Order: C-alpha cells, then structure tokens, then sequence
C-alpha cells in the first residue's frame, strides 16, 4: 500500500528558539515502490523532512502527530527500529563519511547491527561492486571525487537494505558526469530491489522524471501530486520561488510567440515522436 | 601531503602492534642500563635492524638534524659536570677525563638509538595501521576507568579529518589574501590580530562538520561504542615470532650482564 | 588584457612526485566579456583561477593581466594592488568570513586596500545593496543567515572595492533556481558596466545562454578556447574530451537527429524559439 | 552518563586535529618563531573542561605521532605532558569568565610547570642534572613568549572564538 504518511504535526529547532521555526500542520503522504521528489526554496525546511522520516528529529506536538514509516508510530522509542527501513545519503559526502577505506565506510551500519565479519565482508563487497566503486575499494575518502564519494555513501546504505532511501541534495556539487550516473546509480538500485526514494533536490530539470511531487512553502505545503498537474502551476510557481522545468518553459516560450501548446506530454521520447506527429 | 614512509616495495614492515610493542619494548631496554657491554649488546642490535629494513641511511637524519645541537650539548657537558669525573688526569676538574668523555659517548648512543626505533617505527609502517597498533596497546587497560571505545573512536575521526581540515584552512588563507589579507608581514599585535580570521572560519566549518558527521552518524545505527563488531581485524603471521626473538633473545642477555 | 604565454604549471616542483595542473597555456582573453571556464573535475580550473590573482606563479612562462606581468619570478612585493584590480571567491564562499556584524566584514575586503573609513562604510552599503539582500540585516552579525544570504554578504566582499576583472568558482554551486538567475543576473549586469568576468562551472545551461569566451581544459591541457558555439556544435567530439552539451543542444539534436534541421546555433531559449518557428518555415 | 556524547564527541575529535596541524606551524618573525601549537592546548580547556582537556593533549600527542614524527619518541612521557598543557588550560577558563587574572596566571605557569619541568624530566632518561643545564641553556623562549602568548590568547579568546561560540 502506501508507505509513509505525516499526520497533523509541527517541529522547531534548535529545540523552541524565537520567532516560528516549524514546517506546518502537513498532512503528507508517498505511495511504496514510487520515486517522490521534495522541492522548495532555501529554508523551506526540506532537510527537515527528511529528519523527522529519520527520527534524528521529533515533531512538536505528540498527541496530534502521527509519523508512521511501514508500520511505526515514531515518537521517542522505537526509533531505531525505524531508523533501519529509512537510511539518508546527504550532501557534501566529505563531511558524511567515517571510516578509513571506502569498504571500511560502507560497513559501518553493519557492524553498527553487530553483523559477523565473515558474513559483512561479503554484504560490503556486493555493495561496492553494485555502486561500480570495485576496485577503489581499498582507498581512502581524500583521494575520491565528490561524485564517487557520494557512490561510497550509497553502497553505505544500500549495505543495510533499507525500504525508503533519502537522497538530501547528494547531487548537489558533481560533475555533470557525475549527476548523471548517481541518479542512475540510485534508479538502478531501485528496480532491483524495490525501494522508495525520496529525492530532494534544486534541479528541476529531473524532478520532472518523478511519480509524485510536492511543494513545500516557508512552512507548508501548497500543491502535490503527479509532475503532470504541479508544473503547469506557470506564474504564481514561479512567484512561489522556485521555477519551470526546461521542457514547460519550451512550452512557455512556444505560446509567448503564439506557437501551440497540446500538454503533459512530460517525457523525452515521447516529445520526440510527437514532434513527428505535430510536423505532419 | 603525507609523511614520512619510503616504506614503498620492500620486505618486512609487517604487523605495527607488534612492530610498535617492540620499538616501546626497545626504549625501555635502552633506558635500564649501564656502564659496558650492556650498552654494547643494544646499539648493535639497533644497528642490526635498521639495515635489516635495508632502509637508506639518507632518511635517519632527517630525524636527528633538530636534535643534533641537544646532543653535543649535553654530551660535552656532561663531561664537564664540575667534578664530577672522573679517571685520568689531563687535567682540572672541570676538565675530560677517560670516565668523563665515555659517559658522553653513552648518551650519544641512547639518544641515537631512542632516535632510531623512533625512526624505523615512524618509517616502515602506515598511519591507520599504527592507529590499529597503539589500540592495542590500549586494549589491557579497559577494565580500569577507561572507556576505550570513546578515546578509539575520537582518535580514529581526528586521523580522518586531519587533512580535510588542513585543506580548508589553506583554502580559507587563500580566500582571505584573495580578499586583501597579508600575512604574516606585520609586527607584533596585528602579526597576530590578522591570524584570526583563518581561524574562526575554520572553527565554524569544524561545527559543520561536527553537527553533519554526528547526524550522518546516529542515522547509520550509532548507538553507542558497546556492543559493536569490527571490520578491520589485523593479524598476526608467522613473521610475528622475529620481534618476539628480538625481545626475548637480546634483554635475557642483556639483563644478566646489567649487572 | 589577459594573455598567458607558454605558461604551464607543476606541483610539487624539486620533489618526487610532480602532478602538473597546467600544462603550455597559450592564449589571450577580451578586456570586459563574459569568459567561461570548463573541464572535466581536475582538470586544474581551479589552478588557473588562483593563478591569476598570483596566489601561485608560473613555473613556465609569462602571464600578463590587469596591466601587470606575471613572471616565474616575480616576488610577493606589490601583489597587493593587483588584487584590488582581479578578484576570487571561492567555491565556498560563506565559510570565507568573520568578525562581528555583515557591514563590517564586507568593508574589511576594500580597508585592507587602503579605503578611508568613510569611504569603506559607503562602499560597503553600495554593493551591500547590489547583492538584493537586505535593509534590516545589514547591521546583522554573520554567523546567524542561511546560505542564500551567507553566500552573498562572502560575494559582496569581494566585489565592494569594485574588482575591474572578477573570477569565481561556482559561486552558484549550491543555490537554488531563484537563486542562480539572481545572482548569474548580476555577474551579466556587471559585467555590460565594463568589467571582466570570469566564471567556472560546470552548468552548461548558463554557460551557453551568457557566457561569450569559453575556453575547455582537459588532463590540464587547452583543448578548445572559442565562443560557446564552435566547442558545442560538434556532439561526438564533446564524448571525447569530456563535456556535455546545454539543455537546449540535447534535445535539438535528437528532434534534428529524427526530424527537422533549424538554423542554429541553438545557445539560449529565446534563439531556440527562433529556431523552431523557421521549421514550419 | 558518562559525560559528552556523540556530537560533543565529534566535536572534540575535530579539535584536537587543530591542535596537531597548529602545533606543526610556527609564526614568528625574523625576531622569533614562537610556534603557535598552544591555541590548540587553551582550546580543550575552556570548552570542554579540566579533565577532557587532560584527555585531549594525551591525545593529540599520539595524534601527531602517526602523521609526523614525535621528533623521537614516543616517549611514552612526552604524549603526559602534551596532555597537562590542556588542563590547567581548563582551570581558569572552564565554567569561568573571562578576565585578565585568568589567563595570563595560565599562560606563565604552562610554561613553568609543564613545559619545563616535563621538559626538563623526559630526555632525562639518565640523571636529572645533566638535563637541567641542556634546558637552562634553551630558556630564553620562556621568558619571552609567553608574554606574547597572553596577548595573542586575549585576541583569540575573547577575540570572537568564545563571543561566535553561541550560536551556533
Ligand atoms: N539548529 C538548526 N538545525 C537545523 N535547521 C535549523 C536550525 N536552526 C535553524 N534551522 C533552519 O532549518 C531550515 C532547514 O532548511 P534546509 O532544508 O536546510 O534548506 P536548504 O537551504 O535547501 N539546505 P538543505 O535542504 O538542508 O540542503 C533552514 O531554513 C534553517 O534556517
Ligand atoms: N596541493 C596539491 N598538490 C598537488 N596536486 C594538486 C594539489 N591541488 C590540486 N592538485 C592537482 O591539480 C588538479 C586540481 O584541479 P582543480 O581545478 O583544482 O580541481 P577541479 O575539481 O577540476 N576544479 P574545482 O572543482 O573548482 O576545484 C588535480 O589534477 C589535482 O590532482
């Protein structure tokens, strides 16, 4: 069915400073076996999200809030049991790693669980090899790209199996080389193994290739759903802070010299035949 | 920008907890004694090691240079002790003797041989296997008011993000003098006052990383240093029982002619 | 006027070990366009960019730039005037500032020139202002803004004693779209106010849609030194060296592939729309 | 508890990593060198106290030890005194304000207590009187740095590291 919900619920950090920091009463939800994307403007508390699914963070009100990940309310115990359906790759993969090898980094969850060596050595060299990081697998984080940092930070998490996998901006600083194949890394991991990822990202222009989007607003949501329906949003999407993706402003910018405009029609292959189409 | 290890190619430099063990093993046998031959049995041993290594002789002094001044001091010094000492004659007091310059030979020695298992201990090895090494030093003395798994676990970060934040600072030097920034130059108060703004960039950075390292850290299943298991797992090879030959074989002998 | 004359560079020089982030540079550059720089990740981009604001000095060769010349020898003696003229912000610029309020580390860039008091604190407004952010919070301690603002008071700065030649490493590294045709805006609009622009980064959306120079870096070689256009219209030899085409050249390619040739030169949207009015043309 | 946890301990895992790079680079001047490890020692002491201080020079010392060289070693005893530097540090200045009696009785005595006598106990490894001489022949440095050092640690300390310590 459907894998994870927010209730009616609020958060502040750190812990309840001055003026309102919070999301909102939110109400969100993501169907299982379906990429999400999250988007919003700097601050719009994306991060935030991703931490409360986590449980590194809790929401403010307790009675009201319900967080409930494949079957657990959250809420102060229990936490680590949903701690290993959920796993996050983050940002900035300097700053996340641990460990002195890249095979030392992604058994580190494992021996978290108190895996046996005999068993974690092998989980770990599927991991890497499944991240294509094989034979890097003896080097140190220093001497790796950013990019295949951030392929260790998946082979991390992807060692522990998890249902839901988090991706918090990890694209965010790569070559475009390196965006592409970490998102197709991920894309792959997918299918194999059936999981949900959540996408978190200020690139539009792959949001577009997602089964469900959301907004989220200063502190709240405004619309979600199929990219289909939010992108054509235009004007007020625009004003929101965020923006049109390439194939909407081609749209945009066809009708701006009065060329037509037929609709969602949101893809690649499927733009192109219909440009054969349209041509006649 | 590593250091030191021309460790590259060569035979030995194998299993650091007992290489380590033995280089504390060593100072130890060199600190106990004495006058001859004891002096004797362990700066030919020392000496028998580090070309054991094969190692070239060029890299030896890179390690002494600092320290070559503290020894000539001392050593002529000592031989000056105002009487002091000690045999012969030629001539006051206050002046060499035969016993006065030999004790001068014999902290030439020790501080040579503190200098040289210092050396071939820093050299052969590598960093994350010598941070393997001296755990296990620490390994005994859990059961006392220690817990090793936090002052493992700060060492093993703080190895990690030695470099990383050695890189940021020369990022945020350049940033700086980018900016307009001149140092050193200066003198005195400001010389100074202008090492500050490297610093405080560098200490919040730090906060960032620390926030962001724990955070990445907990959601990975950390819940504390008990109960864990361990993917390094050094060992030990049949190689093993030559440091224990070394410090069995040289310290039985060398302790009877101690005394 | 930028020129580099056989100009190549190599770490770690008298050692073992010598990596070679440039190697024989020539070329020259237009006073006041838009220049883009792009490689593959370590290509030494980053190199050439400290290079010359004279952080490091050339191994090989001759680098005249902002009325100076950049010798293997020159020394660290008058580095300081050149430095109001040519300018870095570094990739992260937010984590490059200190003290105890915005307006006074902003001017601490324009007083290590020499401003007077009067003149940095007016200075320090005047491009405070510039970068849209904010009344309220120019008086604001530094440590407390988001990283919109973080990464604003760090590139005013920099741009407060007014840089004639300006260089920064993906200075939009990490906003968001609000963000980048924000801040892209005003490196454009400085940019036709008469000062030079250097900037890297691997987006090819903007580098197409503004940039003027391009100038392509591979194994720390000069590939390809054109307009964005010579360099992107040839798409098997983009695979070759590695780089990749703009949005607008992606899909183009592939509608012309099976389909229509327009007459472009695609770059930016509004050619594009050009472009495809002619197909039924 | 015991006392800190994680992300108190990350965050004194990045600190001594200061202290190891610091304690590598000295200025200095044509005048004197005064190398600046000692920002890293004062650091451990007033934020995380007297006796995590203790544990952050002991192990800073073997810290260093891997990267660089100890200069000998190992000894153990030099890592001892690398350690009570921080220490004293975290008298005066822990759960303490700050002010001008703090920090310059701290800073004469490191030089004094720890650094001479440990100083003057270590290449000892032999008797004490010869060693003394080696070191009352090297005591200008202590007559004249910590001097600047007072100076220096008011620029730091109440120089925006503690007013930036909050928040965050
Ligand atoms: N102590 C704190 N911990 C976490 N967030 C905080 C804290 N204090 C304030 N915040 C706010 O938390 C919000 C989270 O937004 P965020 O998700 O970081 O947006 P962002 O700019 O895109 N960065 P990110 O999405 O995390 O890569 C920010 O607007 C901060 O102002
Ligand atoms: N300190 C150094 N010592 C030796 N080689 C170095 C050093 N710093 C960089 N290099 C080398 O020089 C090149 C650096 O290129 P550079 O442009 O700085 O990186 P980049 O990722 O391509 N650009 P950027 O992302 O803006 O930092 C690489 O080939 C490095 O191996």
């Amino acid at each position: 069915g459907s894998d994870n919900i927010i209730s009616f619920d609020h958060v502040t950090f750190t812990y309840p400073d001055s003026p309102r920091p919070a999301l909102s009463d939110l109400s969100f939800a993501i169907e299982r076996g379906s990429w999400t994307a999250l988007i919003g403007h700097n601050g719009s508390g994306k991060s935030t999200v991703s931490k409360l699914i986590n449980g590194l963070l809790a929401p403010d009100d307790l009675d009201k809030s319900s967080i409930t990940v494949d079957g657990v309310k959250l809420g102060a115990d229990t936490v680590w049991e949903v701690r290993e359906k959920v796993g996050i790759v983050f940002q900035n993969p300097d700053n996340q790693f641990v460990g002195a090898t890249v095979s030392d980094d992604v058994a580190f969850g494992l021996e978290n669980r108190a895996v046996p060596r005999p068993e974690m050595l092998k989980i770990v060299a599927q991991a890497v090899a499944d991240v294509g990081m094989a034979d890097y697998a003896d080097s140190e984080p220093s001497n790796l790209s950013g990019g295949q940092k951030q392929r260790v930070a998946i082979a991390g998490i992807l060692a522990v199996k998890p249902q839901v996998i988090i991706l918090d901006e990890s694209t965010s600083m790569l070559d475009p080389e390196g965006k592409e194949q970490i998102l197709d890394l991920v894309r792959k991991i997918k299918e194999d193994n059936n999981l949900t990822v959540i996408s978190i990202t200020h690139d539009l222009e792959e949001a577009a290739g997602a089964d469900q989007v959301l907004v989220l607003d200063d502190g709240q949501l405004l619309d979600q759903g199929k990219p289909e329906e939010i992108f054509p949003k235009v004007e007020m999407l625009k004003r929101i802070g965020l923006d049109i993706p390439f194939v909407y402003r081609l749209k945009q910018l066809l009708k701006e010299r009065g060329i037509v405009l037929p609709d969602e029609i949101d893809d690649d292959e499927k733009l192109v035949q219909s440009l054969w189409q349209l041509n006649s | 920008i590593g250091r030191y290890l021309p460790g590259t190619t060569f035979v030995y430099r194998v299993d650091p907890r007992a290489k380590l063990l033995t280089t504390f093993y060593f100072i130890i046998m060199i600190f106990l004694a004495n006058n001859w031959v004891s002096y004797l049995v362990i700066s030919i041993f020392g000496l028998a090691y580090v070309f054991a290594t094969g190692l070239k002789a060029r890299v030896f002094w890179d390690g002494v240079k600092p320290m070559i001044w503290m020894i000539v001091f001392t050593s002529l010094l000592q031989t000056f002790f105002m009487a002091g000492g000690k045999v012969y004659w030629h001539w006051w007091i206050f002046t060499l003797s035969s016993e006065g310059l030999i004790n001068g030979l014999y902290v030439f020695i020790r501080f040579a041989m503190i200098i040289l298992v210092s050396t071939v201990m820093t050299v052969t090895t590598k960093p994350l296997e010598i941070a393997d090494a001296m755990e296990w030093m620490l390994t005994p003395l859990k059961l006392f008011k220690v817990n090793v798994g936090m002052i493992s676990l700060v060492i093993s970060i703080a190895l990690r993000f030695v470099p990383t934040l050695f890189d940021q600072t020369v990022k945020i030097m350049n940033a700086q003098r980018s900016r307009g920034a001149d140092f050193n130059d200066g003198g005195l108060v400001k010389r100074a006052k202008s090492v500050v703004p490297m610093l405080v960039p560098l200490f919040i950075d730090s906060l960032e990383v620390a926030l962001d390292l724990s955070t990445a850290m907990e959601s990975r299943g950390y819940k504390g240093s008990e109960g864990r298991t361990r993917y390094r797992i050094l060992e030990w090879s049949k190689v093993d029982l030559i440091p224990v030959a070394y410090c069995l074989l040289l310290t039985i002998l060398m302790i009877t002619t101690r005394k | 006027a930028i020129k580099f004359e056989n100009v190549s560079y190599v770490y770690s020089p008298g050692s073992p070990l010598e990596a070679i982030g440039l190697d024989q540079l020539n070329f020259s550059l237009e006073e006041g366009k838009f220049i883009a720089l792009v490689g593959h990740t370590g290509s030494g981009k980053s190199t050439l960019m400290q290079h010359f604001n004279a952080l490091l000095k050339p191994t090989s060769g001759k680098i005249e730039i902002a009325g100076y010349t950049i010798t293997p020898e020159t020394g660290n003696k008058g580095l300081k005037d050149l430095r109001r003229k040519v300018s870095l912000a570094f990739q992260f610029s937010e984590a490059q500032l200190f003290e105890n309020t915005v307006l006074k580390d902003v001017e601490y860039g324009p007083r290590n020139f020499g401003f007077s008091e009067d003149e940095a604190r007016e200075a320090a407004l005047k491009w405070l202002k510039k970068v849209g952010l904010k009344d309220d919070l120019i008086e604001h301690s530094p440590f407390d803004l988001s990283g919109g603002q973080m990464r604003r008071v760090a590139l005013a700065g920099v741009l407060a004693y007014e840089p004639e030649i300006i260089c920064l490493d993906e200075p939009a590294a990490g906003l968001d779209p609000m963000g980048r045709l924000e801040m892209m805006q005003l490196f454009k609009d400085y940019q036709a106010a008469g000062h030079t622009v250097i900037l890297v980064t691997h987006n090819m959306d903007d580098v197409a849609d503004y940039a003027d120079d391009v100038l392509a870096l591979e194994h720390g070689r000069l590939i390809k030194h054109a307009s964005p256009k010579e360099v992107f219209k040839d798409s098997e030899w983009l695979q070759k060296h590695h780089l990749a085409e703009p949005r607008s050249a992606r899909f183009a390619a592939k509608l012309e592939a099976a389909g229509l040739k327009l007459p472009g030169q695609p770059l930016t949207m509004p050619e594009l729309a050009d472009a495809i009015k002619q197909s039924l043309k | 508890s015991s006392k800190l946890e994680l992300r108190e301990l990350v965050l004194l895992a990045m600190v001594i990593a200061i202290k190891v790079i610091l304690g590598q680079f000295k200025v200095g001047n044509a005048t004197l060198q005064v190398g600046l490890g000692f920002i890293g020692s004062v650091m451990l002491g007033y934020l995380f106290g007297p006796w995590w201080g203790f544990a952050g020079g002991a192990l800073s010392d073997l810290v260093s030890s891997v990267i660089f060289g100890n200069l000998g070693g190992f000894f153990i005893g030099f890592t001892l005194t690398a350690a009570l530097g921080p220490m004293i540090y975290g008298f005066f200045l822990y759960k303490q304000p700050i002010q001008i009696w703090r920090v310059i009785a701290s800073v004469i005595c490191v030089t004094v207590i720890c650094n001479i006598g440990l100083n003057t106990l270590w290449v000892s490894m032999m008797y004490g009187i010869n060693f003394m001489v080696a070191l009352s022949s090297r005591i200008l440095k202590e007559m004249i740095t910590p001097w600047i050092q007072m100076v220096a640690v008011w620029f730091i300390l109440e120089g925006l590291s503690r007013v930036k310590l909050s928040r965050k």
